[PDB]
């Protein structure tokens, strides 16, 4: 029964922090799939939230 | 009062309970099954054991001519033999060149020892139970024994109490059984009227001195070869003996629950499977009106030392305040903890002490003293010695040896990673929105 | 040589079959269940019968106390009671102002006549079959006794015969049986140990002759209101007599196949239900070279009459020629048609009649005279009478009640319009390729 737990856990953290991963990413898309070279930055707050 | 438990069907393990009526203090009941008594319905098949063959004086019908005639003897064989010459001390006992005929005959019967040495086979069916009850209320004691089929009761002493049908039924015994000896053997034996040689039930009759037999052994004759008078015969080894040899071990050694196996009523006795469904009902003579019985005031929980142990070893001290003199029950309604006396003094402040036994490591319940609950929690750890025989597990494990900590840390390395692809969608409309702005 | 075969069980109703071995004329072979027999197996739950209360002398004590007494008499009941002041043809027993006290007790015994009106309480299980068969072959008879279960072997001659086992179990004996007076009852009674007053079972014994006797009838003594000295006593009314009264009709007359049920061994007779496959073991000696046995040549059929009769009232002949004389055997290997006799003899040039039965209305049969065979059919029509108790049915119907005009008429009955729809496919696809060419 023991190593069962340890497992389910393992994937669970496991599926949970690759999801995390995949959404963050395609938000930074997102944020910067506009070119955005016509203009200046829009706001230095979000290239801060970017990197 | 009419009152219903559930009960382990396991000797020498009392359950502690209550009954809650308005306006009487509660009472404690206690039950114990003094020892099960599983008597099954049999009908005796029939009876073998070792034989004996009988060799009767062969018949000589000499210078003259002799045929074969049948008899009603079991395994009766005969055959007739010309050309035979007897001779005896005395000589020639007649007188002709080959002429002369011989016949031979031979039967079967029980040896006489058979008379103490019978194997008897059995069927049996429809495994029936019976319980022997002591119950306790109210510092009075009640016995009962009663069948476990919930239509048939059992009076005494004041009480008429009423068992319940096994959840879970057990019946060591096979549809065919042998006893022999007084040891009970699980064999198919062949069915009434069916001879094998060399097999047990070789040898059958319907009961140990009935005239009438049936039984069929391979009896062959043989032409006499030597000079004087002698019947050879020839014939398969028994088959009782050649069961016994190679009959295994009886059922005391493999009947599951260790279920001591008696002979005379060929029954079983004192062995756990299932549990009880049990309805008591008590006069209402014997309960107590709460106005008599002992008012207690601030009532509190400390646990000194509590020792996850299979044998009762955990410890406990309650601190109560009170105005009346008395005695007081005293109970643990959680299942996964018992508590070891019912019943106990009261003073105006006094304190006192309690054992108590647990199946799980974080010892946490609430505990009635008298009239009144109090919750109370604390930790156990595991004994040194890890093997003993005495009543364990007096409460079955409910995955309750999961401790607080073990919970934490799995609580606490879930994180919420749903809510934050929740929110990646979020942004994502968030700025699909922004790129309409722009 | 070992044969076997499928019969019906059902008395009265002889079977025939042939056994085919190279170089041996065929040898017919009777089978007949002379009467069935079904023993299931029992035991003794108790016995119970119309009672009679004990009424014994009431303890008076004069000027005094007095205190009830429990004793073990079945049913024992007791009650005290002040102020009484017995009076008698003398006159007063007692002399006290109401001091005196007196107890009065009742119990419950069996009636002396119970020894004959008792009735038992039966419980029943596995049921057994017990087959009686005689056995015809080569002009000689025997007899034979087998449990159905096909391995217990019947002793005959030293000839093994194995029967069964039975392809649907029957039996109208219920769980629970009652037995009275030599009729059985199917009723569901109470068990062991529980008591109903005014219903059956309210007296309950081990043992007709049982000292112990366990028994509860709601007896409640009233306290005495008349001026002399008596007891008075009010009880249900017996259970057994309002039993007796709507006991409702025997099993004689709901046991389904008409079983005849005898009581003393408890168990059914001479009736028929299920099928029996039985093996056959014929010694090689019994039967008949070909060499010696009669040549047939120019072998014909011809049916004079049939009537579609439950009975047998079938008619038939046949046309032979031979050349040496004794007696060949007559069979019909077709189910659905069973001859009356299964040798006959045999001349140079002579026809023979021969009496048959049959389930259907269109009698046609492959009817094998010795060794050669004989295809022949006819029409039968329906009897004038249609009710009789004679055995009937000897081959079940096959549906085979379909007459040759009737599958005439089904065969002109069907139309083929797939032809017609292929053929507009055919000239849809040449008219495409017309059009085409337009
Ligand atoms: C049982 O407990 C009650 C409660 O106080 C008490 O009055 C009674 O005397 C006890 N009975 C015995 C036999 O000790
Ligand atoms: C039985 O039939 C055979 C064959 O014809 C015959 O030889 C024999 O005599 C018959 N036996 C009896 C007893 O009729």
């Amino acid at each position: 029964y023991t190593v069962i737990v340890l497992c389910g856990v393992a994937l669970a953290i496991l599926v949970g922090t690759a999801s995390s991963a995949a959404c963050i990413a395609k938000a930074r898309r997102d944020c910067l799939t506009p070119y955005a070279l016509a203009p200046n930055a829009t706001v230095p707050t979000a290239l801060a939230v970017l990197c | 009062f009419e009152h219903a438990t559930t009960v382990p069907n396991v000797p020498g393990i009392p359950y502690k309970a209550l009954v809650e009526r308005a306006g009487y203090a509660p009472l404690n009941l206690e039950i114990t099954v003094v020892s099960s008594e599983l008597t099954p319905s049999t009908n005796k098949e029939y009876v073998t054991c070792k034989f004996h063959t009988v060799v009767p004086s062969p018949q000589v019908k000499c210078c003259g001519s002799l045929e074969c005639k049948a008899s009603s003897k079991a395994d009766y064989t005969c055959r007739v033999f010309g050309g035979v010459y007897p001779f005896m001390w005395g000589g020639a006992q007649c007188f002709c060149d080959s002429e002369n005929t011989q016949l031979s005959e031979a039967y079967v019967e029980f040896a006489p020892d058979c008379t103490i040495d019978h194997a008897v086979a059995l069927k049996v069916h429809t495994a029936a139970l019976k319980v022997g009850l002591r119950i306790v209320y109210g510092n009075t004691t009640a016995r009962l024994d009663t069948f476990v089929n919930g239509v048939t009761p059992g009076s005494s002493r004041d009480l008429k109490v009423i068992a319940g049908p096994i959840s879970a039924a057990f019946s060591p015994f096979d549809h065919k059984v042998v006893i022999r000896k007084g040891l009970v053997y699980n064999y198919d034996f062949p069915e009434y009227g069916a001879m094998n040689p060399g097999a047990f039930g070789d040898i059958q009759a319907s009961s140990l001195d009935a005239t009438d037999i049936v039984a069929r052994t391979d009896i062959r004759l043989l032409k006499p070869s030597v000079k004087n008078i002698h019947v050879p015969y020839t014939q398969a080894v028994s088959g009782y003996e050649m069961w016994k040899n190679n009959s295994g071990r009886p059922l005391q050694e493999t009947a599951p629950f260790g279920c001591k196996i008696e002979v005379e009523p060929l029954r079983a006795t004192n062995c756990a499977y299932g549990h009880i469904p049990i309805s008591i009902d008590i006069p209402d003579a014997a309960f107590v009106r709460s106005s008599e019985s002992p008012t207690i005031l601030e009532v509190s929980c400390t646990v000194a030392d509590c020792i996850y142990s299979a044998d009762f070893g955990g410890s406990l001290t309650l601190q109560y305040k009170a105005n009346r003199e008395g005695h007081c029950p005293v109970h643990s309604h959680s299942t996964t903890a018992v508590l070891k006396e019912a019943t106990t003094h009261v003073t105006a402040t006094g304190s006192i002490t309690l054992h108590f036994s647990t199946s799980s490591p974080q010892a946490n319940f609430i505990v009635s003293l008298c009239g009144k609950k109090t919750t109370c929690n604390a930790e156990c750890k595991p004994p040194a010695d890890h093997i003993i025989g005495e009543p364990h597990k007096v409460d079955q494990e409910f995955q309750a040896a999961v401790s607080k900590t073990s919970w934490n840390w799995l609580l606490a390395l879930f994180g919420g990673a749903s809510s934050l692809i929740v929110v990646g969608l979020i942004v994502l409309v968030c700025s699909s929105m922004l790129i309409n702005t722009r």
